[PDB]
């Protein structure tokens, strides 16, 4: 931008005219422990393709159709419980 | 008797309703005094509701199960027995109005649409000409029938202005 | 005589099938 | 009724995961700037 | 005067004359002959 | 204008007077309609022997905390 | 408007009322409290149920009040 | 991008032009009018659609005629 | 960026508003990039078999569902104590009370009550156990699939049918009036003859025992020998029992008219004869046209033979058969209007003539029936007008139709619009002033002043049928008259005991009130028409726009200029004429079940009284049949009901969204969008997530329709809720 002045407008570094900042991005490959990062980038180690990481959440799928079939059943939940006499209605019907 | 309806002079339901209206009249006269300004104007309410019922029973209405007069809106069915007062004639009465007022505007409007101005006469009313023609347009349906057989109460279609289809 | 389990099971598979068939002729519309 | 255990099923699936997986396919399709 | 009588010939000026007339003579024929439900003449 | 439309209707057309006397029972009224059309229906029976359409501006209160108390003064 | 109805029903639920020696009997019993939590409450207790009074004042004084209702609504 | 056409009616007014927020018209020469000029749309690229232009036009019917059409970035007017 | 397949213009949107216009104009086939006629047509053609197959599914499933959690077998033997079941319930979110209290049909659980009349439909036709339900539904689902199948074959190039072929009117006319219409009624009567005659007598005639029961004791003998008069020897007594042999009888082609006096309802054998008269008559009618077999009629000729002569009506219908053939909204526009008419007749004859044993008990059912036939009647007849108007502004030719009678009604489309327009404003004035003074005097506490003009018009017309209660003695009224003697002993006598009876709706007693909520409907008919007319005559071009013709059928505007041009569009005039279409609907709607909630309580009087003025409208309906609705759920505790008080206030909310689309304009929302793109630009760890379509405001036409839709929707799940909680709490 040369912004030395008063000029914000530069054909030669158009990068820096257009706003095109990281304003808090930081390079630093010194932080995570090394074995620890190692444990983690070996469990998720083929979890990183599309087709795999979609199985993972085609189990939560199948946990909710468990959910309905045996879960829901195990938490007693209303729907799947008992339920107790009725009603007539207003005049003589069922 | 026209559609199974029963005179109000013989109707049990409007005699009914009459009486109720007067009783509770009289009910809320009775928590005044005899000669105050409530009472006196309590009075005057019973004698109109009183009026009124007889009015209705004596001019021949007729009342439904509902103890409510009814009107016969058909020439000829009202006409033979004796109902013509109830839309025919008003219907005449206020054809004849409405042709009055409209033909009075229509005057106006034909008369002043030749001045140099006359934008300014249809926001400014000519008052003396306004007074002119409305009593003028006492005689609209000779007037229209006369304009209408002579063919200048019509715009020619190739005159009028139309949308491009 | 009610419906058993088994009558409601192969109106579900030729259900199933009725669907293969409507995605088909989905497909086919599509093009 | 009989099968009373198909309902448990059929309901989410049509309900949850039905759902989901057309949204998802729906995104991704009209989204793919070479279909 | 001229111009006053002018004003009062107005649009809106007429306008509420001339409802006001209406309505007022339509008020005291219902307070000389009312409940006229029919044309009985 | 619109205020000596308010005090004169409570002057001759109300029940303050009546009112003062017994302001718990006495509905406040300042207006009343000419008998038309079977409209006189409205003058409502407020009480101290007046008929009007109950008000709900709140004069009569303002007028006592005033001491109004009279019509003249109105 | 919402503020409006908001007062009215705690008004006639918590405030106004009649003494009887015995404790205040409020206009609405004190439905505010349980039912002004739910949308169902707001349209039953309080729109449906105070609305009886303008729909059932033909014939009466308020019968103005009941006119200018359908009036205002058209 | 919408399509912008003149049509011979066009009296040279140059008043369309003074009303387009984007330069989108221009006045060129031309022989069928009195002021010997009509007007054009060389970038209709540019055109939002806001229809000024033919606020703008006197003559009757409108000369100057804007059919909106495919929305870009541009002609929505979007600066983000 | 590239899903409008169809558009290639709209792929090329970087904006939100590519994927909205992506799936409003998918079935707009004439307009898709690359599109011809032969390929129009054929794409229609499978949409249409699609449909079908749709149908189909949706059938097999209300039958599979009734079959496997109804109770229809119960509902058999006890057709006036027991509520039939739609399907279960399974909802997660139930709690226990509701649980509990959605049980009631003797089910095993949460279930809904059924509304839509399928279980007096089925009963009366013949099905009496679960297994022949779940037979018909599996019979259904195989012909959906049938019907896919087919629609994918026809799209293959060696089934591919020629345009040619979508356009010979004459043989499709008669393949549909002798084979679609004749051909299906006369099986209809058959199966009735078969089935439904001698199971309602309490024999059962099956796929297994059909070939081994007689239909009458003297089987074809009769018909083939001429004397079709002894199918018709005993009918069923007046002491009928349904499902029953006793009081029965062995005719099968009977004409005794009115109903039968236990299920109140029509005689089976009066609908069986029905269909074999109209089979006989549509197949007649069938053989018309000229195919390829020398004989026929040439639809062209004739129209270009009505034309009168003096010129009256100009060329005539010359061009006529062209223009219909080749203009696809044409023919759809005649269709719509047709079918929604015909859906308006069948909703008026239901409830009058109820033709199911055991509907007319069902209050709830016959409301919802009545109302869903005429809200689906009204959508159809904008759809109907808009078509046209979409004929007009894409498909009509004034150079093919000069002179004709299409030309000749746009000639004076003004006068037209301008007579429609004093029609509605005197039908308005004059109601509108009429409810008011009844009004004004009955708060005022004088009924007597009220204005009641008698419906005598009606009245002689239902005296005419056969109605004594008004005293005219006219045709039917007379017995002596040369009608009354006519059919004395054909179906008069029938016809007379239903029509003179107060316990059915067949021709009700009217009064003022009926006079003045007719007027209503008259007016609230005659302004939507008004309004659809003026779109479509107007859709081509006004003084206003002279070339609209050349923006299309749908556009925004045409800019502020020229005084303002916002709703020019034809598509504007028909969304303009929906809100019409609902207020009628509503109103007659709204008439219909006040009549019917007194009737079925025996209190006329209410109607009759509280129908004269607005406020009993409001008071007396509204509020007074809203109580147990409101009252599903209270702090005290909640019934069966309560999802009728949901869905009430699920449609007030939705009709209030819509209310912001129909009052905002885009331009505020643009504003309101470029500042949250910029909060979201400027916002710290959200800028990792970009989005990939530049977020808009919604388009104008778009805010139009999406306003529209919630209006709609709102509108009728309001009236939905109302109805079924207000006639289902009761009886
Ligand atoms: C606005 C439509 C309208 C309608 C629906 C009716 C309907 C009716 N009119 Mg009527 N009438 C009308 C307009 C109408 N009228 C007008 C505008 C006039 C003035 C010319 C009349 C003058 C009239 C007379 C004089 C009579 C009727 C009579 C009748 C009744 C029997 C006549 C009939 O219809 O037989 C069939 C009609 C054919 C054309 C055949 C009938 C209910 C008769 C009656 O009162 O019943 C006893 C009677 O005599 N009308
Ligand atoms: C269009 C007809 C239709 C409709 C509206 C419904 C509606 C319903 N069904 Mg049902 N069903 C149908 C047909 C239909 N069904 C048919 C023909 C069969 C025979 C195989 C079944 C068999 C069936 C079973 C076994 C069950 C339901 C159940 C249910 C309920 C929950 C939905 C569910 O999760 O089940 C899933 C439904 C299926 C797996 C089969 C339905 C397939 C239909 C034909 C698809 C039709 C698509 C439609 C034509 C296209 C519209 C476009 C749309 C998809 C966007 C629900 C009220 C459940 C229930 O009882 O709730 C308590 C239940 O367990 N249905
Ligand atoms: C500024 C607000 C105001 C308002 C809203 C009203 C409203 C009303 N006044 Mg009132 N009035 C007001 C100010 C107001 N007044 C003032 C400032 C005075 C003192 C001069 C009066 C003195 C007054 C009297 C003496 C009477 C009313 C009456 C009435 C009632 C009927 C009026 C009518 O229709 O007469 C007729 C309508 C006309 C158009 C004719 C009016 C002709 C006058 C002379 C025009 C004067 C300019 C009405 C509700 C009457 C009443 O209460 O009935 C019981 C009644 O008799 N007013
Ligand atoms: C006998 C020969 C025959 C038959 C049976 C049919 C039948 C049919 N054709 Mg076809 N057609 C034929 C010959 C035939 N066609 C020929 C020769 C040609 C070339 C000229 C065509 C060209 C053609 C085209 C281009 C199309 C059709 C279509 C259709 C379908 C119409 C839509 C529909 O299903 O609604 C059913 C209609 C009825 C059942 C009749 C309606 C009766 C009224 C309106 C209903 C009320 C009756 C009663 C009161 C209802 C009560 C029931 C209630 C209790 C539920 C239909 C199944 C359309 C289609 O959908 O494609 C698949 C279509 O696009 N045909
Ligand atoms: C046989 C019936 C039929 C057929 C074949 C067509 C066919 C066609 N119509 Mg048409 N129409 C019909 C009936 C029909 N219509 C009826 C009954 C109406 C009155 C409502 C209309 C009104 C109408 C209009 C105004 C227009 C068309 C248009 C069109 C053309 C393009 C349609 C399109 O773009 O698809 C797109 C389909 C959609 C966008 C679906 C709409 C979304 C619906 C309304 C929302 C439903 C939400 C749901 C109810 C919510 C449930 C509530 C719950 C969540 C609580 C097309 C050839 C358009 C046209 O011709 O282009 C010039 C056009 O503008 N139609
Ligand atoms: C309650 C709401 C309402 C009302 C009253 C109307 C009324 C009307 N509509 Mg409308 N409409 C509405 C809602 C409403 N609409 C909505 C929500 C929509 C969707 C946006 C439409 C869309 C629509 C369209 C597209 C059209 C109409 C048309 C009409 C007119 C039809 C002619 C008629 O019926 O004569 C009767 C007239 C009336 C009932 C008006 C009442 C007359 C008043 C009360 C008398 C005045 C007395 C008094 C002096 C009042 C002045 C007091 C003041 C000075 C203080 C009519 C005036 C059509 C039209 O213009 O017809 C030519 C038309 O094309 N409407
Ligand atoms: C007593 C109370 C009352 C009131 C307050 C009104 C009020 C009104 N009426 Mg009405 N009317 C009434 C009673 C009443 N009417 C009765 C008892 C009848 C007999 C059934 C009618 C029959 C009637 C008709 C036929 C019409 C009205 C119309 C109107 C509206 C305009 C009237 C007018 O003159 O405008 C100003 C006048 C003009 C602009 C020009 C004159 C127009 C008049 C009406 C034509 C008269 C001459 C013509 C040749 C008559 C032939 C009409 C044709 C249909 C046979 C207006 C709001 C008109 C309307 O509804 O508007 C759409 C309308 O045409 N009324
Ligand atoms: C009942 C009708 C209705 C509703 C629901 C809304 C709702 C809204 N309006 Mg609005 N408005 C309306 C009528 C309505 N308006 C009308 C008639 C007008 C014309 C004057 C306007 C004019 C207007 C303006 C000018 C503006 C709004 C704004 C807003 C938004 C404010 C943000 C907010 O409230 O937070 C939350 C949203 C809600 C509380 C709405 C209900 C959502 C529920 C509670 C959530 C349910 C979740 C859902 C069921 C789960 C998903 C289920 C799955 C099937 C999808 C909001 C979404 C303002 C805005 O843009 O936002 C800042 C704005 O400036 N409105
Ligand atoms: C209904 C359908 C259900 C579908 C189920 C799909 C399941 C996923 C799958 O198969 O992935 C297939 C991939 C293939 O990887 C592949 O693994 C290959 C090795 S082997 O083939 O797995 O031996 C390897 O060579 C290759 O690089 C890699 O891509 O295998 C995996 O890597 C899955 C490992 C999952 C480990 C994470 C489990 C969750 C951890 C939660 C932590 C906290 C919990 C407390
Ligand atoms: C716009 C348009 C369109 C559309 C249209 C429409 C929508 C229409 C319609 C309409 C309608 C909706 C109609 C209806 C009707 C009806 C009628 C016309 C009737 C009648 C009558 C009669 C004749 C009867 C008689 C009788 C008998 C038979 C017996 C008994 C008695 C009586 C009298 C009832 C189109 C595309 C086409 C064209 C262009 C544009
Ligand atoms: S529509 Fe607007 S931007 Fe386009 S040419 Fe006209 S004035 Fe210019
Ligand atoms: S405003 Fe119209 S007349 Fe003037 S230069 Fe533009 S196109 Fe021509």
């Amino acid at each position: 931008k040369y912004g030395e002045e008063s000029r914000y407008f530069d054909l030669k570094d158009l990068e820096n005219t257009v706003g095109s900042w990281d304003m808090y991005g930081q390079e630093d490959k010194s932080r995570y422990n090394g074995l620890q990062s190692e444990f983690f980038e070996r469990a998720a180690n083929g979890l990183s393709r599309r087709e795999y990481i979609l199985g993972l959440v085609a189990i939560g799928g199948a946990g909710i159709l468990a959910w309905g079939g045996k879960g829901a059943a195990d938490v007693r939940l209303p729907t799947v419980g008992p339920q107790q006499p009725a009603q007539v209605g207003p005049r003589g019907r069922l | 008797d026209v559609a199974g309806l029963t005179p109000c002079s013989e109707s049990k339901a409007f005699a009914k309703r009459k009486k109720n209206e007067v009783k509770a009249l009289n009910k809320r006269l009775k928590n005044y005094e005899a000669d105050s300004a409530p009472a006196l104007a309590l009075k005057a309410t019973i004698a109109r509701t009183e009026a009124r019922f007889d009015k209705y029973a004596k001019q021949g209405l007729l009342c439904g199960t509902d103890g409510l007069p009814h009107l016969i809106a058909d020439p000829g069915l009202a006409l033979r027995y004796g109902h013509a007062g109830d839309v025919f004639i008003p219907t005449i009465g206020f054809i004849y109005f409405a042709g009055w007022l409209g033909y009075a505007g229509s005057k106006y409007l034909q008369a002043v649409a030749a001045t140099a101005k006359p934008i300014e006469k249809e926001i400014i009313i000519d008052v003396p000409l306004a007074w002119k023609l409305l009593w003028e347009g006492f005689g609209w349906p000779l007037r229209a029938f006369a304009e209408y057989k002579n063919g200048s109460l019509m715009e020619d279609d190739a005159k009028i202005t139309v949308s491009p289809r | 005589m009610p419906i058993a389990d088994y009558q409601v099971f192969t109106a579900l598979f030729l259900a199933l099938a009725t669907g293969i068939f409507a995605v088909r002729l989905g497909v086919a519309l599509y093009k | 009724m009989s099968a009373q255990f198909l309902p448990s099923i059929l309901v989410p699936l049509v309900g949850l995961v039905f759902p989901a997986v057309a949204m998802a396919s729906m995104f991704l399709y009209i989204e793919k700037e070479e279909i | 005067m001229k111009d006053f009588t002018t004003y009062l010939s107005t649009a809106p000026v007429l306008t509420l004359l001339s409802v006001t007339v209406v309505a007022g003579l339509l008020i005291e024929i219902n307070r000389f002959f009312p409940d006229a439900l029919i044309a009985a003449f | 204008i619109w205020l000596s439309g308010m005090y004169f209707h409570g002057a001759r057309f109300s029940n303050y007077e009546a009112w003062l006397t017994d302001p718990t029972h006495i509905k406040p009224s300042a207006q009343v309609v000419w008998p038309i059309v079977g409209q006189e229906i409205l003058n409502a029976d407020v009480g101290g022997g007046f008929q009007g359409l109950q008000i709900t501006s709140g004069f009569f209160q303002l007028w006592r905390a005033a001491g109004i108390t009279s019509e003249l003064q109105l | 408007s919402i503020v409006i109805f908001h007062f009215s029903w705690k008004m006639q639920s918590d405030v106004w009322g009649t003494v009887s020696a015995n404790g205040v009997s409020h206009i609405t019993g004190g439905n505010f409290a349980q039912s002004a939590n739910t949308i169902n409450g707001w349209l039953r207790d309080f729109l449906w149920a105070q609305s009886s009074q303008v729909i059932q004042s033909y014939g009466s004084a308020l019968s103005a009040y009941g006119l200018i209702f359908l009036g205002a609504h058209f | 991008s919408h399509t912008v056409k003149i049509y011979d009616t066009c009296i040279g007014c140059t008043q369309c032009v003074r009303a387009c927020p984007t330069d989108v018209l221009e006045m060129v020469p031309w022989d069928g009018c009195k002021a010997n000029q009509i007007a054009s749309a060389p970038r209709t690229e540019d055109c939002v659609g806001c229809k000024r232009c033919e606020s703008a036009c006197p003559t009757d019917f409108l000369s100057v005629r804007v059919y909106l059409g495919s929305e870009t970035t541009r002609s929505m007017g979007l600066a983000y | 960026k590239l899903f409008p397949k169809f558009s290639q213009a709209l792929a090329q949107d970087p904006t939100t508003r590519r994927i909205w216009f992506g799936i409003a104009t998918a079935h707009d086939f004439e307009s898709h990039d690359g599109m011809t006629e032969e390929r129009l047509y054929q794409k229609i053609f499978a949409s249409h078999f699609g449909q079908l197959a749709i149908i189909f599914l949706w059938t097999s499933g209300n039958l599979f569902h009734v079959a496997w959690q109804g109770n229809f077998e119960q509902w058999v033997q006890d057709p006036l104590h027991i509520r039939p079941i739609a399907h279960a319930i399974w909802d997660p979110h139930f709690g226990q009370p509701a649980v509990e209290a959605f049980t009631r049909g003797g089910a095993s659980g949460p279930v809904n009550i059924s509304t839509s009349g399928v279980y007096q439909w089925w009963y009366t036709i013949g099905l009496r156990t679960n297994q022949e339900l779940y037979t018909g539904s599996i019979f259904l689902l195989v012909l959906a699939a049938l019907f896919l199948f087919a629609g994918w074959l026809h799209l293959q190039p060696a089934f591919q049918p020629a345009l040619s072929w979508f356009k010979n009117a004459e043989s499709r006319l008669n393949h549909h009036l002798a084979g679609l219409f004749g051909v299906s009624s006369l099986a209809w009567t058959g199966h009735l003859v078969h089935v439904a005659i001698p199971e309602s007598r309490g024999q059962h005639v099956g796929w297994d025992n059909f070939l081994t029961v007689l239909p009458h004791p003297a089987g074809l003998t009769p018909f083939f020998t001429g004397n079709w008069a002894a199918y018709a020897e005993n009918p069923d007594s007046a002491s009928h029992v349904f499902n029953t042999a006793q009081g029965s009888g062995t005719a099968i082609l009977t004409f005794l008219g009115g109903f039968h006096p236990q299920t109140q309802s029509l005689w089976l054998t009066d609908m069986a004869h029905h269909h074999l008269a109209i089979a006989v008559i549509f197949i007649l009618a069938g053989h018309m046209y000229r195919t390829i077999f020398g004989i026929g009629h040439s639809m062209r000729e004739i129209l270009e033979a009505q034309t009168p002569p003096s010129g009256s009506l100009g060329a005539g219908h010359k061009g006529l058969y062209d223009t219909v053939n080749n203009s696809l909204h044409f023919q759809l526009g005649l269709a719509l209007a047709s079918v929604g008419t015909i859906s308006s007749l069948v909703a008026q004859h239901m409830y009058s003539l109820p033709p199911y044993a055991f509907l007319a008990q069902d209050f709830t059912t016959q409301a919802a029936l009545y109302t869903h036939h005429q809200y689906i009647a009204g959508f159809i007849m904008c759809g109907a007008f808009a078509h046209g108007a979409i004929f007009f502004v894409r498909d009509y030719d004034p150079a093919q139709n000069r002179g004709n009678v299409l030309a000749r009604i746009l000639d004076h489309k003004e006068a037209l619009i301008s007579h429609l327009s004093w029609a509605s404003l005197f039908l308005g004035f004059h109601t509108l002033g009429l409810y008011v003074h009844n009004d004004v005097v009955q708060a005022f506490g004088t009924p007597e002043k009220q204005i009641l003009i008698e419906p005598v018009f009606a009245q002689w017309i239902q005296a005419a049928h056969g109605k004594t209660a008004y005293g005219f003695d006219f045709l039917l009224s007379s017995a002596t008259s040369a009608p009354s003697l006519a059919g004395q002993a054909l179906w008069l006598p029938g016809w007379l005991q239903g029509i003179n009876s107060d316990a059915n709706s067949l021709f009700l007693t009217i009064g003022p009130g009926d006079f003045l909520v007719h007027h209503a409907i008259a007016l609230g008919l005659h302004t939507t028409t008004l309004i659809l007319v003026k779109g479509a005559l107007d859709a081509r071009g006004s003084k206003l726009m002279p070339d609209k013709k050349d923006f299309g059928y749908s556009f925004p505007c045409d800019g502020p200029g020229r005084g303002g041009t916002c709703d020019i569009s034809a598509w504007d005039a028909f969304y303009l004429a929906v809100f019409w279409m609902l207020n009628t609907i509503g109103w007659v709607t709204f008439y219909w079940h006040w009549k019917h909630l007194g009737i079925w309580q025996g209190n006329v009087n209410q109607f009759n009284e509280s129908s004269t003025y607005l406020m009993g409208w409001l008071r007396d309906y509204l509020w007074l049949n809203s109580s147990q609705l409101i009252n599903g759920y209270n702090p005290f505790g909640m019934n069966s009901l309560s999802v009728w008080a949901w869905m009430f206030l699920f449609g007030h909310l939705i009709y209030a969204t819509g209310f912001m689309f129909l009052i905002s304009w885009r331009g505020y929302w643009q504003e309101l969008i470029e500042t949250l793109a910029w909060a979201h630009e400027r916002t710290p760890l959200a800028n990792l997530v970009r989005w990939r379509d530049k977020p808009v405001a919604l388009s104008i036409v778009q805010a139009r329709l999406v306003g529209l839709t919630h209006f709609s929707v709102g509108y009728v799940l309001t009236y939905a809720a109302f109805l079924i909680a207000s006639t289902s709490g009761k009886f």
